[PDB]
């Protein structure tokens, strides 16, 4: 199970959802794996998910897309969103 | 971003009744048809004593819930506006043009007109609905407000714009065009006072606002058909004042940050001639890279 | 609403949290099906229209009288046969509210895109059916567009003048200020941005005729040029628009800064006229060590020197300038002018910056003379010699003042077609048959300078378009190794072109044995450097397509030895505002403003999205605003190497950014060798 | 019998701090001691209070109670002069003569200060306890509103006064001189109105009324004693300051129709010495001659 | 405060009741005991004087060399035999502020009263010792006063033109507009007022090469020359004058009158443009039987047509327009349009008011042109032909623009001296002599027309204080004897003078054969008309003087038939502003408005009493606003039926007075022949 952050440096709301996803990591960092792409440097990914604004974050299991959510939430929304694919 | 300014623009447009000599009005008033009179007579009426509603309850309540020093003070001039100038100037253009009883008959009337009553107590009711620390309240009497110095004056001033408009009855109408003018930048004000607190509300919060103010404003211009063929039928304007009702519904609703709810539309030509970045020094290794 | 305008909106109700860009296409469709063929006016065959075109006095008879009938009606099935479709429903909008012909009363199509352009290539081809034909297919791939002007106006009777820029020096005297102002009135009569260079008019508080303290500066010009622009407005159609551009070292330059700020009073502020602020090396080396500059009363210099301020290096001359005693100067801040300068620019935009030591490093033609000042949009850097405009009944020293015709390049399908070649040597024909028309007989300058220049200016678009739509950031380093390789392509066919127009003319531009293409100096760079893509994946690009290489630069610096060149200038890269849309490209070289941008037309809401923007390449169509200024510059000046003119440089700034971001990126500019800053634009 | 003549002399004497400049007055401040710079800022921000609450609150809500629609336009009017004149005036003082940080430590030493708080406290309460259609709650604020008007000012108003009359500081004075002049005729309305409610009272009721303004005199008085010599001794000047709010202490009962309370006492002389053309149309005949 | 400003001071303080006017005389003595013989720049003798005005470029070379040394010490010293006295303060104060040449640094005073008349003189003399000599006694007598530009610029190196009015036609093309904005300029440059006709010019909302709604209208044009104005001020000293004439039957007469309005927008109001309205004849019938009246767009007129609405008699062309379909026009009320003009002069003063057939009827030159519009003071009405300028490398068609030439005879002193004939003929060389020497390279129209036509304008002054001082009331039908016997003889000699010009110089002015003057018709009320005094005051007051009979104008009407007449116009009567101050006379032929006048120099007042005023009579100076404004109007028509150009007529209203007051003054001048109205002042 991962939980892939499409942001970038510009992305008011990307900066907000860091803090979220590093305190995600301390709790839940056994069970999840945390991966960040920077849409700006890499485009090609952005484009293959269908990613149009950032933050989105997919929930991936084994490698498919199990759940997308896009804009700012808070640890427990996401804690939430990965728990239904562990 | 804007009270300041405002201040500004409203005490540089201060005046008096006593300016204009109105006398010399009697000149072309003699020259009017019997339906003329009476409609003139009963438009300012109307004018009067929704402006009396504005000076009374409308312009002190919005000041005593706004928060803000500098606000209250712009309010508290425009509430002296109206009950200290305005409605001076329309008393003075009653007595200059008709007698004592005629005044008293012609109100007497206006205060039992269907239409006038149902408008002005539309107005009111959303006054004197406003709770204590209730900004939802407080907006809906703000849209209220919005809507008479913005669009609810309109079906009266058109007459005397008319006028002036012809070279008839030039000194109340000199007035009547100061009064517009005053009502013209109150009915901004207000509007930017209410789009804050509407820029406070959630998404589902503005589209229920919204509807309420559409709502308002479908009830209001009903009215005001009714109104406007009630007076202008008998004198054969209605058609164009209806375009001007629609033209000036489009202006309060841009004061309050919507969009216009009427096609645009020409208006009658008589009428119309009567109408910062941040500085920041350079530091040196700035020029060099 | 109409239908069109619902299909366009639905781009962007998300379904499935994906635009609807489809949709758009359906729009078209539409635009097509509901307005466009029912308000068109279709004629039994080519004959009556042309018939009807002609006599209605819609289309000059003269160009049409060159072609038989028979190869006209080639033309125009070869202009049909491609079967071209708007891709696009604001493309087609643009092109039949802007550009299409309509009847006198403006209630019906007389146009299709396909009538626009065989009329537009018959007026460029000047009677030869191929090269007609040629001219077609190069506009129908959308290769090459014709600017604004030419495009909108070619063949047509009731049509302006097909040059889109004029610039005009005006000579420090009564008599030539108000010659000035009737030709810019003239100019802008016939439609053309006029941009006057002020730096000759001598400053306020200067003497005229031994009385002192009399002069009004440039800010008294400023306001007649001023009203002017307002009276001249393309009889009230288009605002009249007027760009003054000024040295930094005159001393006015506060005054003129002081036109556009937020806060002047009526009797300085100027609202319909562009200002442009020329800042030579100096400046920004006095600014650098923070020494306190000087601003020079040009009279003073004039007086002791015979030459103006302008007229000659200030780099050699600043510290002559400013030791003698008979100049008069005012100190300044050099630093808090630049301040100045950026905060005028994040209220307004304004000034334009022209980096003259940039532009006069590689200017070819500094022995006709240094450029001075740009266009109205700031891409056109060319020699002018200021006129001598004299009394009535005494005969006038007419100079040269600065005119060229526009056309840009859309890189996307100049590279798709793989005829880079072709498309800019086709270009440099047509712009070259543009030139050879245009007759001003109001503007003598211009008149003179448009026959020995013999200028032209071949611009490009849809760069942030193929770069978005092939995979590649505006900002990378492969973006600026293609835009090198594409524009010395683009330079190396241009200069062929030229000297081969020249060659089969017997005749270059004037004064060309000085220049530095005679003396083979400019080909320096290019027979020493090599030019070829540094990236696989740029080169593979250019596949199919014969990069020159450091040996046909040389041939081609040979050749021009032997014939010499017809244009003394060739390359300049415009804004490109509204025939973008036409073409489905993005505007000039810039990176895209916005991905969808929402327009108001009427009292509906259409949304355009950039061409070729989908889900895949999302994230390519970066916005400007979002971009690292740096890099825009790094693109700018990679592609400003191979421009013999300038480029439109709009600056994208962000609202949390300071002046001294602004400046920052100014100094960035300066040193990596940018010509000219168009725009600073604030989201 | 007196509501027009005040309507007609308080619009008469309309004006804005803006038609004074106060450059003039920038040396004679730069040469006072920092005593006496912080005594005036301290002063004039005190009377800003004032004029704010009087502003914002006393004058609207007393508009708001009593009846008729002339004697509601003097109150507005009167209302608009406190907050939209008055209280912006110190702000151009303030502007004027001090540096930012200065300004801003002011206004923060108002909302501090316990005398101050306390005399805000005390005005504005009653002017909140007014219950519509209850005469005896709007008495009590009107007295309040007196005692405001005729005063509570005077501490404030003394130094202003005093610099005047020794040619120092003399445009920030011309705008005190100003503000005083309408405070005076604000003042005599307001207890004309008091007046008009006490004579409707029983004489038992009288005899309490009287109590509760004596009562409140006094209260208010020792309030202003210790706020007087904690402005004034730093320039040694409050016991000057003390004799002259007794003097309008005096004033303020008169203008309740009251006896004066304090003995009369020597007032420093310094602040004694501190105190379109007519259109007619073209007949056929103008066209023969 | 200095001792002659307390002396001058002391007028006001009464004594006995009365004025200290004596004291006036003292402060004189002390303002040349204290301060002009202080700092008057002294010579060992003329000699040097002369050497150094001449060297240090204060005067010209040229009209010095003309004369020996022994002559021009001669003329000095009939100037100086005289031992003028100026009776008032601020009569030396004037000419020695205003007309005493200066050093660079304006601190002494290099000439004085005799001095400048000497130079004047000799100037004006061209080489005859005699005639300088007669000049000079002309001067000081204070009989005749040249103008201003004259009184000042003659003979002095550092100068602007001699002429200060011009009369410029614009015609309908940008071209012309441009030229006129030009030309406008070039002449405020030399410092002369100009005055433009913008009646040829079409309306807003016209066509502009077949597109309709493209013209900005007159006013745009009036922005244009405000603009121009304000720029070209006299090197900045005096703010740019400049005045336009729209004809009342113009389309824009209303946005024209809109100029004028406080309540006009920036965009629409023109500060330092004067405006003057141009009334015909059937605007005033039609106002007189209210009928609505039609003002019409004068391009549709021009195309349908072949001539400029302005260019034919609307009395019989109006309904020929208003029937005609092809003719635009909109409706309006000229009884309300006539308000409008009363209403606006009672705010601002404006427009000037010109009785187009009022001029015409009485024009000599009708056949070269009728009179179109005026100058900027109201007062040179003739003939002026449009001119035609083209683009550039194209041959100009260069019409008449007027240009008249100014000087006022001092009617007090030239009455007391009993030298009417040798006053007004001596005028009129200095005149000619003065419009000869006049060559304006920038101006071609102008100079053309100052060639041709010769037209001077000899004006007169100090009628008021004549009659004053001689017991006769302003308003008085004597006064209007003696003003209908003073002018008569005036034109007599005026046109003796001129034709005795036309026989030396065997040459009469362009299309002299085609005037009145030719045909004998101007003659006509003057060979079956006596104009001697009808009273026996004014009958004595000519005692002295032969008066000319019917017979004597009888054989000057055979003289002209036989020599023809050198000036095509010799009469106007300016406002005449400064020079009155000097000369110690009552400005023009107005009436005064105030018996004594203050004024602030400096941080100083001054006290001037109208000159001659006492106790006697103090009566007959009444003040213009006290007066009668129709016996003021039959004056004036009085004295403007023996003057070929119009007379500045300024009324003078009460603040009682309304708008149907100015209007019904302004019908009854147009009723008595009144040919211009100047100012609406109200006190
Ligand atoms: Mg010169
Ligand atoms: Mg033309
Ligand atoms: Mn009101
Ligand atoms: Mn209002
Ligand atoms: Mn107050
Ligand atoms: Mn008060």
């Amino acid at each position: 199970v991962v939980l892939a952050d499409f942001w970038a440096p510009w992305c008011g709301p990307c900066k907000m959802i860091a803090p979220v996803l590093e305190e995600l990591d301390q709790e839940m960092g056994d069970k999840l794996k945390i991966v960040k792409i920077d849409v700006d440097e890499n485009q090609e990914t952005a484009g293959k998910y269908g990613v149009m604004s950032i933050p989105t974050l997919l929930v991936l299991k084994d490698g498919e897309v199990v759940e997308t959510s896009v804009g700012f939430k808070p640890k427990e929304a996401l804690q939430e969103l990965v728990n239904k694919h562990l | 971003d804007f009270t300041q300014m405002f201040y500004n623009q409203n005490v540089k447009q201060f005046w008096l009744p006593e300016e204009i000599a109105l006398n010399g009005d009697l000149l072309t008033w003699k020259y009017l048809g019997k339906n003329e009179q009476d409609t003139y007579m009963k438009v300012l009426a109307g004018l009067t004593l929704l402006d009396t509603e504005q000076g009374n309850t409308g312009m002190p309540i919005v000041a005593e819930h706004v928060d803000g020093h500098q606000r209250k003070a712009v309010l508290n001039f425009m509430a002296m506006m109206e009950n200290a100038v305005h409605a001076k100037s329309y008393s003075n253009i009653f007595m200059t043009l008709a007698p004592t009883e005629t005044i008293n008959e012609v109100f007497e009337w206006v205060k039992q007109n269907k239409y006038l009553q149902k408008k002005a107590q539309m107005i009111v009711g959303l006054y004197k609905a406003i709770q204590k620390d209730d900004e939802i309240s407080l907006f809906k009497a703000m849209v209220a407000s919005v809507y008479l110095e913005s669009f609810l004056f309109y079906s009266g001033f058109y007459y005397p714009l008319y006028f002036y408009g012809q070279g008839k009855l030039m000194q109340s109408g000199e007035i009547i065009n100061l009064i517009l003018r005053d009502e013209a930048i109150h009915g901004v004000y207000v509007g930017l006072l209410a789009q804050e607190i509407y820029n406070k509300q959630t998404e589902e919060k503005k589209a229920e606002l919204r509807e309420f103010a559409i709502d308002l404003l479908n009830q209001l211009y009903e009215n005001e058909l009714e109104y406007t063929e009630d007076l202008y039928d008998q004198v054969g304007l209605s058609h164009d004042v209806k375009k001007f009702i629609r033209y000036n519904a489009n202006k309060a609703l841009m004061n309050l940050g919507f969009d216009p709810y009427f096609e645009e539309e020409d208006i009658n030509p008589i009428v119309l001639n009567g109408l910062k970045a941040t500085v920041e020094p350079l530091k040196d290794d700035d020029f060099y890279f | 609403v109409p239908k069109w305008i619902q299909l366009n909106n639905e781009i962007m109700i998300q379904k499935d949290g994906k635009f609807q860009f489809d949709k758009d296409k359906e729009a078209v469709h539409s635009y097509f099906v509901d307005y466009i063929n029912q308000n068109t006016v279709f004629f039994h065959n080519l004959k009556e229209k042309l018939d009807y075109l002609v006599e209605n006095q819609y289309y000059e008879e003269e160009f049409l009288s060159l072609y038989s009938f028979e190869d006209i009606k080639e033309v125009f099935k070869t202009a049909y046969a491609k079967k071209f479709r708007f891709p696009s429903f604001m493309s087609a909008f643009k092109f039949y509210n802007d550009y299409a012909l309509k009847t006198n009363d403006k209630k019906k199509i007389l146009e299709r895109y396909e009538d626009r352009i065989s009329i537009v290539a018959l007026f460029f081809a000047n009677g030869d059916t191929e090269k007609a034909k040629e001219y077609v297919n190069l506009m129908i791939n959308q290769e090459y567009q014709p600017s604004t002007p030419t495009f909108l106006n070619a063949g047509r009777k009731r049509r302006g003048e097909l040059v889109s820029c004029f610039l005009l020096e005006v000579n420090d005297s009564l008599n030539d200020i108000s010659r000035a102002i009737d030709i810019s009135m003239q100019l802008s009569k016939l439609g053309g941005g006029v941009s006057l260079n002020l730096s000759k008019l001598r400053a306020k508080g200067e003497a005229i005729k031994d009385v002192e303290n009399a002069t009004k500066g440039v800010v008294g010009v400023m306001k007649l040029l001023d009203n002017a622009f307002r009276y001249a407005d393309q009889m009230g159609q288009r605002q009249g628009s007027g760009a003054a551009y000024l040295n930094i070292f005159h001393r006015d330059i506060n005054d003129f800064l002081d036109t556009k700020k937020i806060s002047a009073d009526e009797d300085v502020r100027v609202k319909t006229l562009s200002i442009g602020v020329v800042i030579p090396d100096k400046f920004v080396e006095l600014a650098r060590e923070d020494k306190a500059a000087y601003v020079f009363y040009p009279h003073t210099i004039y007086k002791e020197y015979g030459q103006h301020m302008d007229e000659m290096d200030m780099n050699e001359m600043y510290d002559k300038f400013v030791d003698n005693p008979r100049v008069k100067k005012e100190k300044i801040n050099p630093r808090k002018l630049l301040e100045k300068l950026a905060m005028l620019r994040s209220e307004s935009g304004y000034p334009y910056i022209m980096f003259q030591d940039n532009v006069n490093k590689v200017h070819a033609n500094n022995h006709i003379s240094k450029v001075k000042f740009s266009n109205l949009c700031s891409e056109v850097l060319q020699a002018s010699q200021v006129s001598s405009y004299t009394d009535y009944d005494e005969e006038d020293e007419i100079g040269l003042d600065i005119s060229c015709n526009l056309g840009s390049l859309n890189i996307l399908n100049v590279m798709e077609h793989k005829s880079i070649e072709k498309t800019v040597k086709l270009a440099t024909d047509s712009l070259t048959h543009v030139s050879e028309t245009t007759d001003i007989r109001n503007a003598p300058a211009v008149r003179r300078a448009n026959k020995a220049m013999k200028s032209i200016g071949l611009g490009a678009m849809n760069l942030h378009g193929y770069l978005a739509q092939n995979g590649i950031a505006y900002e990378s380093p492969e973006a600026r190794d293609f835009a090198n390789t594409f524009f010395m392509m683009v330079n190396f066919y241009s200069i062929q072109r030229s000297a081969e127009i020249a060659k089969e003319k017997g005749e270059t531009f004037d004064q060309y044995e000085g220049s530095t293409y005679a003396t083979g100096e400019y080909f320096d760079k290019y027979v020493s450097t090599d030019f070829s893509p540094k990236y696989e994946k740029i080169a593979n690009l250019f596949e199919g397509m014969h990069i020159p290489t450091t040996e046909d630069w040389k041939k081609l610096k040979a050749f021009v030895a032997e014939h010499g060149m017809y244009h003394s200038y060739r390359l300049c890269i415009a804004p490109t505002g509204s025939i973008s849309y036409v073409q489905s490209s993005t505007a000039s070289v810039m990176p895209i403003m916005e991905r969808i941008e929402e327009r108001t037309y009427g009292n509906s809401k259409t949304y355009y999205p950039m061409p070729g923007l989908a889900s895949n390449n999302w994230f390519f169509y970066k916005e400007a605003y979002d971009m690292d200024m740096f890099k825009v510059v790094d693109m700018i000046a990679t592609i400003q190497q191979h421009i013999d003119q300038g480029i439109s440089f709009t600056l994208f700034l962000k609202d949390t950014m300071t002046t001294r971001d602004l400046n920052r990126i100014d100094l960035y500019a300066h040193h990596r060798g940018i010509k000219t800053i168009y725009y600073a634009r604030t989201k």
